[PDB]
């Protein structure tokens, strides 16, 4: 019955400002404290800021002081998180949670419900074609080879081999988001050590966001 | 301020799993625990050291004494695969302190060490004035690995990127780790090595 | 629930 | 789908002793829930499921008598058959009865069963009709026409379609948590080289319920009943089951063999490859 | 007439050294019921061993499961010895980590 | 009349991990002469084993020494099994590092 709904997230660019809002229902919102807890994808939970039942004070984690401001509107049953000078470090999901005990003058006790949250992702966004380099097999059992799909944006790329004619041994990996803001993915197909040479090997990467299609043939040495 | 959880815990189904949250005088703090399954929000499972909510089954019990709080899961079910975070309030810090998180894995497979496949920088990329070492890690279980890069018996800090583990087709996990270099740095040292550590044992190429 | 009575051969 | 209840009775005549050793075990689907052992000091039908001792003393008391008595009859029967077959007292012979009932998804009655066997060989059995008996050998006929006189055909039907099914229904609802579960198999594949030219691709499937499982090896999408080996499903000892199917493979062709797993608690059939 | 036992020896969970598992010996397809089963920790007879209740299959062949709590190591090798009327000398089936 | 064998299991030299030693099983004080002795590397029968030749003491009681080359580690535990006419079930004496 207690429901929290985060919103306002999305894709922003650094330096800009962004406003998250958490809509509350199922308790006298004017009586409970509220919290923001963010989580960088693939990382642990990290407390951002929190606010007592009335908005009197404003508790900040040190990593977000001066740039973040947490507020609430008791007349609207809404928790707000203001982000100023967005940075790549602020890219994370932002959960909003409701202090279990009432009238807490400070955010000490456990957080009982948690909203599903909103996702804030910042980058120097612009669509880019991916550069395709051949990952040649080791000249020196089982042999492996593949393709390197570097520095595209945004997601996703799709990799196939011989226009999809090879599936056995095929494995595409998740893309890293390098510090530049551009994604980078590789995709290799392990094969039999011997017999690589006879077959024609062409990986066909397709990056629809940039309307790029690249066919790169891989060969040893 | 410093509360430390193990990175992952593997336990046989139906056994008793045990996740700790060690910290200086954490026995005098009020510990809470949250369980987060992939794609959803955290769920309160134990609050104030040992108390269970209404919906949480009595299999889960809490503990907190001296310098280590302990979450105990008796009669482990398969649906308990999730990340687990502990929660304290550092009175003298004005900071709520979450733990590093513990990925509890309830194994259906046996445990497999990772397969490491390392690629040197391609000739095409070298003529693009860049060099990127591609380390591919696949077919391990549980999905918890740590990657270190060694350039001539020396650690490598920046320029390293590593993916988050993900399920393969056969539900083993896989991930990739890249080392961005200048074409000079690839030639400066005599050998490069990718070190992947998984369940105490380390595999390298 | 097992059967009420039994049969002899 | 359906559900089922089966009881298994075994009596082994102990030469030199009066009371043969008697073991009765009751299952629902694949979950045992009651046990009775002649050599147990309990001498009472014991519980073997978590959901069965919610039945009161009216139940356990009647169930004990019900197979105290079922044991009594087998004592006399073991002797009666000793005459039918011209057998001496120094032997040890076994009588096995198994009866039960099957309900459908809506609690409907589907099928009844009662089969008797002397020394691992079929003896007498109740037909599908539940109106007829079929005797395996000669002796069973002298029992058959004896039962035809007493309408044993009918009176089984009043148990199977009456109190048996109402029990299976009452059990499937009282232990609804344990019995109506489905448990998808936790799968993984194994590669064991045997020669420098062949290996064995083994296909594991652990922790599943019910025990119904279908493992299939396939080369290039073609079924491979040749170099395949399939162990019968083993109980893991915790109410779940395991089963593995292996195939011998020529090296460098493992990416051609596919293992296929079909289970009720599995949404789409599985496919596994090396 | 008599039927000879099939024997499978396995662990309840995928075995991992140093973690408490359970050692199962599952004898099936045998007749008559009189059977002897022991579990063996390095050729020694394991005492804390129980078994299931005598049930039978469709062909009336009985089946039992003997189990023990055990913590496997890498050098400790376990096995199951089964004597029967169909067996002149007790068969021994040693536990493989992947069978 | 019969005498039952005493079993002593010891290494030829004080054992140190990774160095080739020799595993001795010395059965003595038994009668009649027929005795079976095996050495066990973790419950399996070690094959490359020879024995001494049958001599006897003051009371006419026989004695033999069965020995094998072995390299002890900390996880490998070795033992000696000795069956006799006076022994209903085979005795097993495991090799102790300090006995």
């Amino acid at each position: 019955q207690v429901q929290l709904q985060e919103s306002g997230g999305g894709v922003v660019q650094p330096g800009g400002s962004l406003r998250l809002s958490c809509a509350a229902s199922g308790f006298n919102f004017s009586n409970y404290g509220m919290h923001w807890v963010r989580q960088t994808p693939g990382k642990g939970l990290e407390w951002v800021a929190s606010i007592p039942y009335d908005g009197s004070h404003q508790w900040h984690a040190d990593s977000v002081k001066g740039r973040f401001t947490i507020s609430r509107d008791n007349s609207k049953n809404t928790l707000y998180l203001q982000i100023n000078s967005l940075r790549p470090e602020d890219t994370a999901m932002y959960y909003c949670s409701k202090a279990r005990i009432s009238y807490l003058s400070a955010p000490a006790w456990w957080f009982d419900p948690w909203g599903q949250g909103t996702l804030v992702t910042v980058s120097s966004a612009s669509t880019k074609g991916p550069s395709v380099f051949p990952l040649a097999p080791s000249s020196k059992g089982t042999a492996a080879l593949g393709c390197l799909v570097k520095d595209y944006f945004p997601e996703p790329v799709t990799v196939s081999w011989n226009s999809g004619a090879l599936t056995s041994g095929v494995h595409t990996f998740p893309a890293v988001l390098q510090s530049s803001g551009l994604y980078s993915l590789s995709s290799v197909v392990t094969v039999p050590s011997s017999s690589l040479g006879t077959q024609t090997y062409i990986c066909n990467v397709n990056h629809k966001p940039s309307n790029t299609k690249v066919d790169k043939r891989v060969e040893p040495k | 301020s410093v509360s430390t959880q193990p990175p992952s815990v593997s336990v046989a189904p139906g056994q008793t799993a045990r996740i700790t949250c060690g910290g200086n005088n954490i026995g005098s703090k009020s510990v809470h625990w949250y369980r987060q399954k992939p794609g959803q929000a955290p769920v309160l499972v134990v609050y104030d050291n040992n108390a269970r909510p209404s919906g949480i089954p009595e299999r889960i019990s809490g503990s907190n004494f001296a310098n280590t709080a302990t979450l105990t899961i008796s009669r482990v079910e398969a649906g308990d695969e999730a990340d687990y975070y502990c929660h304290v309030w550092d009175s003298s810090s004005d900071h709520v302190v979450f733990g590093g998180g513990t990925k509890l894995t309830v194994l259906g497979q046996p445990k497999a060490a990772p397969s490491v496949t390392l690629f040197p920088p391609s000739s095409e990329e070298l003529q693009a004035n860049k060099a990127t070492l591609v380390c591919l890690i696949s077919d391990f279980y549980p999905g918890a690995v740590t990657v270190a890069w060694k350039a001539d018996s020396s650690p490598v800090k920046a320029g390293v990127e590593t993916t988050t583990p993900s399920k393969q087709s056969n539900n083993k996990y896989a991930a990739s780790s890249y080392l961005s270099l200048t074409p000079e740095q690839w030639k400066s040292h005599r050998s490069y090595s990718c070190q992947v550590t998984h369940e105490g044992s380390t595999v390298e190429k | 629930v097992t059967e009420h009575d039994t049969l002899l051969y | 789908g359906s559900h089922s209840m089966r009881y298994f009775f075994t009596s082994v005549s102990r030469p030199g002793r009066g009371e043969p050793r008697f073991i009765a075990v009751g299952y629902v689907d694949d979950t045992q829930f009651v046990r009775f052992d002649s050599d147990a000091a309990s001498q009472k039908m014991e519980p073997r499921a978590p959901w069965i001792e919610q039945e009161g003393p009216e139940y356990w008391d009647q169930e004990t008598r019900n197979m105290k008595a079922h044991s009594q009859t087998d004592r006399a029967n073991l002797g009666t058959l000793r005459g039918y077959y011209n057998q001496s007292e120094d032997g040890s012979h076994t009588i096995q009865i198994m009866y039960g009932c099957d309900v459908g998804p809506d609690g409907r009655f589907l099928r009844g069963y009662r089969q008797d066997a002397y020394d691992g060989k079929d003896y007498i059995a109740l037909n599908e009709d539940l109106r007829s008996w079929t005797a395996a050998d000669m002796a069973a006929q002298i029992t058959k026409r004896k039962w035809e006189a007493v309408h044993a055909a009918e009176q089984r039907r009043v148990y199977l379609e009456g109190r048996c099914v109402d029990g299976l229904r009452r059990y499937l609802e009282n232990g609804k948590e344990t019995l109506q579960r489905t448990d998808p198999p936790k799968t993984h594949m194994t590669h064991h080289p045997i020669s420098d030219h062949e290996a064995t691709l083994r296909c594991w499937a652990l922790g599943f319920y019910p025990a119904e499982i279908t493992l299939t090896w396939q080369r290039d999408g073609e079924d491979q009943t040749q170099d395949t080996e399939l162990v019968e499903t083993r109980p893991a000892g915790d109410g779940t089951f395991q089963k593995w199917a292996a195939v011998v493979v020529p090296s460098g062709e493992e990416q051609r063999y596919t293992c296929h797993v079909q289970h009720e608690g599995l949404p789409k059939p599985l496919t596994l490859r090396w | 007439i008599q039927r000879t036992p099939k024997i499978q020896v396995y662990s309840r969970h995928p075995a991992e050294n140093g973690k408490s598992n359970f050692l199962n010996c599952y004898v099936s397809g045998f007749h008559p019921s009189d059977i002897e089963v022991d579990l063996l920790k390095n050729g020694e007879r394991i005492e804390k061993v129980e078994h299931s209740d005598l049930s039978f299959s469709k062909d009336w062949s009985f089946y039992l499961l003997y189990y023990t709590e055990f913590t496997p190591t890498e050098k400790d090798e376990y096995a199951c010895r089964v004597n029967h009327v169909t067996l002149s000398q007790p068969k021994i089936v040693k536990w493989d980590r992947d069978m």
